[PDB]
């Protein structure tokens, strides 16, 4: 503020973190491996299954389900840059092509709409802000009706 | 490949309440000097340390290994430190095993601690021992994958109308065993009614958070007369590990397993029944010899394991917990000691909270005690079962 | 034959009431903003929107028109930009994956800017510099807008893309004309979060600068075109109010018929720089094959583009599977002042945070 | 009929505060660092009455003093410091021109590449037919968004440059162009902020990630575009923060150093910001000779690049006969120590609310 | 700033930290044993020689002399809150009881005073602002002669 | 029972940075590479021994199920180490007691270090010390290298030959690097003496880089399958003794008998007592060592190679000076180049010491000691607050 | 003591910087400095029933080296009793240990039995005035003393760029990186 002292932070966010994630964190990117086609989010370097080194980046299907989700409302568990929405609702969306993305739901306009199963599309949102002040924006999902 | 005996174990009691007037340094000391008291055993004769905590971003003290060996004046003698989330003491404990198995040191300590209180809010830190960029990051609390779990098996396995009732049962069993247990932190508390723990928060299933720091002194089968009557051994462990993020729950092809059911969800915990396959192939042991467990609790997640480590069928253990099984004449006694909800849980110290509790019941030493128990089973995981291990006892 | 291809909306869900905002100020009067200015409601910033947030989905909706497409040029048009250095329009093309090798940059011109963008993008096609671009304009002027400023109640937010193109055109473009000035009637000096106005509220201020641009710009489009108001079925202003195109109607002689198909604002508010690109929208959402639009926007400290099109026969097969604006702006959430000042951090908090709430 | 530059002009403060000024006071880097291999010894200090505006108006007044009665049909302003950061500075500057008030007016920001993306609107304002010419003006007061004790303090400076796109009496053809763009947050600043900030520590790590890959992946594809290879091209300008820069970014690009000596000039100025591509394409104009071709690629940091490729007319040799040289206009200079530049440039720490001058 | 949304940081510290250690920071307080009389600093709650858990705090010697110094003049390791002062005098203080404490030297006044062996004495001066806003104080040496 | 290290590989050039590849990325590169050395599936793993300094570098916490999935061996158990510079030596002690407890025959054990993901990794370095008394007052561990060279100089009275010692252990490793393809000072000019007594730290500095490393261990039984040239392990030592510097001089808790009196920096009371726990347990006194690896930074090195025995106090710079650790010389050091020359990742550096002494046993080494048959890693934690010791012979 | 509402000088709540509540010169001395000042030291002396050619030595506000002289001037008392308080020639304003400081540097020198006055200025405004008597213990006192002039005397000169820089008188940014960035 007025006194321009530096005051003691342990870590501070690279810029190259979220850089390498911009694929993964934009455009729900994960991998696919080229002998099986068996597909992982988020993205890895080895495959799981044939175990081959050969990996593909893989556009992940940006509509899907709510398999399961549970209502954030206990104001001790808020983080910060978090905490000014309550309750933030939280869920486990089972996409179209089969894998699962943990994520939150927002912009609920009808609260008798959603339930188990609803179906949702992926949208772009801010997060926390970075360690090295630059905006943070991550995938957040929304019901598709 | 000789035997390991356990001479004694200890930890600091009220591990749910915080001991904001002592350092880390102080709470370490506590623990191991009361266990090698128990031991006859000078702190000398220890010759190495296997000790956990969550990670350096607590207290802000980083490679900590050489600052736990000058805290109990054993220099030159190393500590090995672990950073495995809830299972940092049960890891630090495997870890011991092979120290002294291996026949390089002949009695080792293991141990775990967590002093939450060093962090102005302990709670938002957890989440950075997952996959932080696609979790962490994005505002997902660890507490957050076990609520879910919890919706997930209630919702899949008909206990429609009875979650209230299945958690509340839970929570109401952990008082009852904390309540005489004078190292639990509810220990002495009344027993709130069936009714008033469902309009409780989570249900009555909430843990208590705190501070502890707990350890066990290892030592070479032949050994172990010199300090103790009656020693405890280690028959099997396991310990194994499986992506942090929530979402490959549903879809593991990197976990390799046979036998594994079809329909892998949070409910059924893919990388719990691998642990418990595992160390029961290699303790010699099948599910049904366990006389008494220990299982780590929160919300629902109890269930879980109980399911996971072979007490009950597959969407059974709600019916199980119901029908008062894991009561002290229940079918299985399960959280003797009062479990995270009555004695309390540090995240560091959880693995040895419960080994002790299991040391104790094999010795007939617990205050609601087995009778002519032979085996103890401690079921841990760290993160949402990305870390799990598994540990088996027994007396003879 | 160069023109619009396919367009998106991004307009934010929570709505503040007008009545909630006077009932703690009491600084203007609830009649005159319902009734005179038009406005009943005004849309609400969560806190994880922005300029890209709303700006990458109305881009996204407008891509998707258009499967496969590799994105040439993308402009963003924005004052209440979240960056004062390095292009935010950089962010939005990493969004929507389409490809680096694009013609990008921030364009700034106040409520001008999306308009602005409009005739870069139309500049690049035409002179074959690129075959296709991409033009957005968004803007969050109830994010810089002071609590207690007598336009707080009737400040929103939203985003418009456009996408310019020689293939499948919607919406020709004709020609276009733009003039500016320094006429200091709004300002907000370098490192200030809200927008400042240069004079008391009031038809004064009007005529020195949103009268006196918009009237220029049209008609010297106008007159290079050799048309009169009565030669264009709609007409598209600046809408930061309900009543600012047909005010602006009556003093340039078109009649309330060619205004209100681009009425959208009664719910929404100021929306900046996508106001005269979300009454676009709205107008091309029932048009009808052959019609004439005319949009001319303003923007302060002040300068206005006019810009004139011609609705093609392929409106109808587009038309076919597609949500218009108006269905956009029904999905709603209302919220009470307390939590609108939340959710925009508006509140005066401390500059350095221990926990969330403390 | 071609269409490119018809005249240009540039705007320099003239005060000057040696390098060595700032690193006595900080001690927050190696003298021979900065002055040897980045090759700046002295930066450009910004007086309490200028800014972007002044700059730039001087920039764009001195490129139409040498089209009288010019009429301006179109004026774009590209900086990443702006003065406003709601309504266009732009239409200030229009409006102290005096030449119309019907023109094409708005602001361009891309951090270091506002300046050619704003030439590259004009260009494409002029070939669209959309306007008979166009006004490009590229300014920066970096010296300004620069903290003190950052490390690019000591050649952190200022200037304006402006150029005139036209189909009649070029002096340089506009050929091609090609840019690119992503998210690479190397150095950003955010709004409400008046510094601008890096991304991550200062090196060559930091360079390889957003100046390097930028410029090579813009220069390439317009290269490929054109079918032209390094030697085709007889001058070549790049981003000009530091001296060093065109020098390196040459060798990494398989540009010769004597193609990137012309454009040097910032040896005495500092980082000019948007304004150091177009400052180097003046540079070399100043003396080039008809035919020759020129490659110019710039760079801004949240990172896209600009590749223009450029060819000298026969009216250069007319337009020269009676110009002021770049590099003699860089001779004007005022010198400051470390205490009067912090002050000039608004600095220290002072009264949020000031009873009088020095009260 | 004017935009107060919640910057991302791991780690807050507690004021429990430095309040458990005034004694250590504030008074020079070390470790003292009952049983074998031996001493230390940092404070320790088990005796090292003897192994008793009987040990009490130790006011330790605040004068001594500088047993070795090595002056920190590199820019790339300077830390936040100390990049002020450059260059600072790092030394090892050997106090009048034996110890040795590792701190830093301030106020040259006489360059020429200053070399092994020069005598001490403690001195409380502002350390790095902690994650919790509240001033840090600990101690550091000058010349004393 | 006998463990035998079947391949072991590290990324090139660990002193230069590796920014376009995640953690996890850099981890699978070695680890893979390792296992077609070896001539192993990955799946035969059984658990993983890793190091990394700490979770505050990448803000990664609780890493070990992350590497089994990233290595894509799940279930497979990772165990954690973080051990400031040791991180590998220690990880590669806690493999060695897995195989060697007969509870898993293969084992990986490995370290890395992502320091780019920090904005700024050297103030966070000292994170690993007595951090309430030396990293929050600003006392770094590079502090407590100066000081230490300072003095061992002034102790021994090397006034005047200061900057010939730093500078002539300076150039060996830069010699050493020169034909050693993946150092990272790899194929660059020799500096003159006197250029590098003018350069910076007298050209004893480090180079700092990321890297990631790890060695298979196997049993001894099984290792015929997967190499025809195992090496084996000796002995291995850790000791642990107080982070705070000023410990060194005073610390009645280190209990070893027949310390010398003068304990300081200048001689390292817990590196003397960790080497001869390591020397007594793989049977061999220092007269038996053909090669060795040591932390070096500044003068660090001279103290190590006196703890480590190889000369007596006082002599490593007049040892240095004579061209002792050349490749000609009495004893060889760091013949990859070192810290100097190879680079440096704090929590892979125990591999990048075990990979050398592993090449140079198998007579694979690009500066190749003839005949040796035994090979010793000295490797620091903070200023020796750890200290490791691992033996490791082909006999 | 008394005090007044006089606004000469004021730091608002979250100001950091003292401000003047109007142009320096004679005019705002007297209605704050010097009104106090006469005000506290001829309420006390009165109480006293002393006159100020009774002190050996008088104290005063020292913000600047003149202030004591004035003061002494407007008020009777002739420079000798004045010149063995001064030290802020290289000092600057000390603030509120002016007084104090410039009571220390008499206290150096005095003999027992010597009277002294003591007239301290805070603006906004208020005056105490304090009168000290020696005792004979003075003299052992100063056996084993270090004075105040002799701790004056080490002092390390600084640049303008540097003063401001220690000072954090720079305006940086709220949020930094680094130390240097
Ligand atoms: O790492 C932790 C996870 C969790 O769910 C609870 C806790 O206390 C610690
Ligand atoms: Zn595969
Ligand atoms: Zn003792």
């Amino acid at each position: 503020s007025m006194y321009p002292e530096q005051i003691h932070r342990m870590t501070t966010a690279s810029m190259l973190r979220e850089w390498r994630e911009h694929g993964g964190k934009y455009r729900l990117e994960g991998s696919q491996c080229e002998e099986c086609n068996e597909i992982f989010f988020p993205r890895r370097t080895v495959c799981g299954a044939c175990n081959s080194l050969s990996v593909k980046p893989y556009r992940c299907a940006r509509s899907g389900k709510i398999e399961v989700m549970a209502p954030a409302e206990n104001p001790i568990l808020a983080a910060m840059g978090y905490g000014e929405t309550v309750p933030r609702i939280m869920a486990m969306v089972r996409l179209d092509d089969g894998l699962v993305i943990a994520s939150e739901i927002v912009d609920v306009c009808d609260q008798q709409q959603l339930k188990v199963g609803a179906p949702v599309r992926m949208v772009i949102r801010k997060h926390v802000r970075e360690s090295n002040l630059a905006w943070q924006y991550a995938y957040k999902f929304v019901l598709d009706i | 490949a000789r035997r390991v005996a356990i001479v004694s174990a200890a930890y600091t009691p009220k591990p749910g309440s915080s001991r904001v007037r002592q350092t880390f340094k102080e709470m370490i000391v506590e623990s191991a000097y009361k266990a090698l008291k128990d031991a006859k055993m000078h702190p000398r004769e220890i010759q190495a340390v296997a000790y956990g905590y969550h990670g350096e971003g607590i207290s802000e003290y980083g490679g900590l290994g050489p600052t736990i060996s000058d805290a109990l004046g054993i220099s030159p003698a190393p500590t090995f430190m672990s950073t495995a989330n809830c299972t940092s003491s049960s890891v630090s404990f495997q870890m011991g095993h092979q120290m002294v198995a291996s026949g390089e040191y002949d009695i080792v300590l293991c141990g775990g601690f967590e002093k939450m209180t060093d962090h102005f809010n302990y709670a938002e830190y957890i989440g950075s021992s997952t996959e932080c960029e696609y979790d962490y990051f994005l505002g997902i609390s660890h507490t957050d994958a076990f609520a879910l779990a919890t919706a997930e098996y209630f919702q899949k396995f008909g206990y429609a109308g009875r979650e209230a009732d299945v958690l509340a049962t839970f929570g109401r069993q952990m008082r009852i065993y904390a309540q005489n247990t004078p190292t639990a932190t509810r220990y002495g508390q009344p027993i709130p009614s069936l009714e008033v723990l469902k309009n409780s928060e989570a249900c009555g299933s909430m843990l208590a958070w705190g501070e502890a720091s707990g350890c066990a002194i290892l030592v070479a089968e032949h050994l172990a007369h010199k300090y103790t009557d009656k020693p405890v051994f280690v028959r099997g462990c396991a310990y194994t590990g499986v992506s942090h993020y929530f979402g490959t729950r549903f879809h593991n092809p990197t976990l390799h397993h046979p036998g594994l059911p079809k329909d892998v969800g949070m409910a059924v915990s893919a990388n719990s029944i691998a642990c418990a396959e595992i160390a029961y192939k290699k303790a010699g042991i099948t599910a049904k010899d366990i006389d008494v467990a220990q299982v780590y609790d929160l919300l629902g997640a109890g269930l879980i394991q109980m399911e996971s480590m072979g007490i009950c069928g597959k969407g059974q253990a709600g019916d199980f917990v119901l029908e008062g099984g894991i009561a002290l004449d229940g079918q299985l006694p399960l959280n003797t000691d009062g479990g995270n909800i009555g004695r309390g849980h540090a995240s560091g110290c959880d693995g040895i909270l419960h080994i002790t509790e299991l040391f104790r019941q094999l010795r007939g030493e617990s205050d609601n005690q087995v009778k002519g128990a032979r085996i103890g089973v401690s079921q841990n995981l760290g993160g949402y079962a990305a870390h799990n291990s598994v540990i088996v006892l027994s007396n003879d | 034959k160069i023109g619009i291809v396919s367009y998106g909306a991004g307009i934010p869900v929570c709505r503040l009431k007008v009545q909630e905002v006077i009932n703690v100020w009491k600084n203007t009067d609830l009649k005159l903003v319902e009734e005179n200015l038009g406005v009943t409601e005004r849309a609400v910033l969560q806190p994880d929107e922005d300029v890209i947030t709303l700006g990458v989905l109305a881009a996204q909706r407008a891509l998707d028109k258009v499967p496969g497409h590799q994105i040439e040029a993308l402009y963003l048009g924005t004052c209440t930009n979240p960056y004062d250095s390095r292009a935010s329009a950089s962010i939005i093309l990493e969004m929507l994956g389409s490809g680096y090798d694009a013609y990008c940059a921030d364009v700034q011109f106040a409520g001008k800017s999306g308009t602005s963008a409009l005739q870069i993008c139309q500049a690049l096609v035409a002179s074959g510099m690129t075959g296709s671009a991409l033009a957005i304009g968004a803007d969050t002027i109830n994010r810089n807008t002071a609590p207690g400023d007598l336009t707080e109640s009737y400040a929103g937010a939203g985003a418009a893309a456009l996408l310019i193109g020689s293939q499948d055109v919607i919406a020709e473009f004709d020609a276009s004309f733009s003039c500016a000035a320094d006429v200091a009637d709004n300002i907000r000096p370098q490192g200030d979060r809200y927008i400042r106005s240069g004079m008391g509220l009031g038809s004064d201020k009007n005529s020195i600068g949103l009268e006196d641009q918009t009237r220029r710009a049209a008609e010297g489009l106008m007159a290079k075109l050799h048309t009169s108001p009565a030669d264009y079925d709609y007409v598209v202003f600046q809408q930061n109010l309900v009543s600012t195109p047909y005010s602006l109607a009556k003093h340039l002689g078109f009649n309330p018929k060619q205004v209100e198909p681009g009425i959208y604002a009664g719910n929404v508010g100021d929306a900046g720089s996508a106001s005269p690109l979300l009454g676009l929208i709205n107008v091309l959402d029932q048009a009808r094959p052959g019609q004439k639009i005319l949009l001319v926007s303003y923007g302060f400290g002040a300068g206005s583009d006019a810009i004139a099109l011609t609705v093609t026969d392929a409106i109808e097969q587009y038309q076919k599977h597609n949500k218009p604006l108006r269905e956009l702006l029904e999905s709603k959430i209302y919220v009470d002042y307390g939590t609108s000042i939340k959710y925009e951090f508006k509140y005066l908090r401390a500059d350095y945070a221990l926990t969330a709430y403390l």
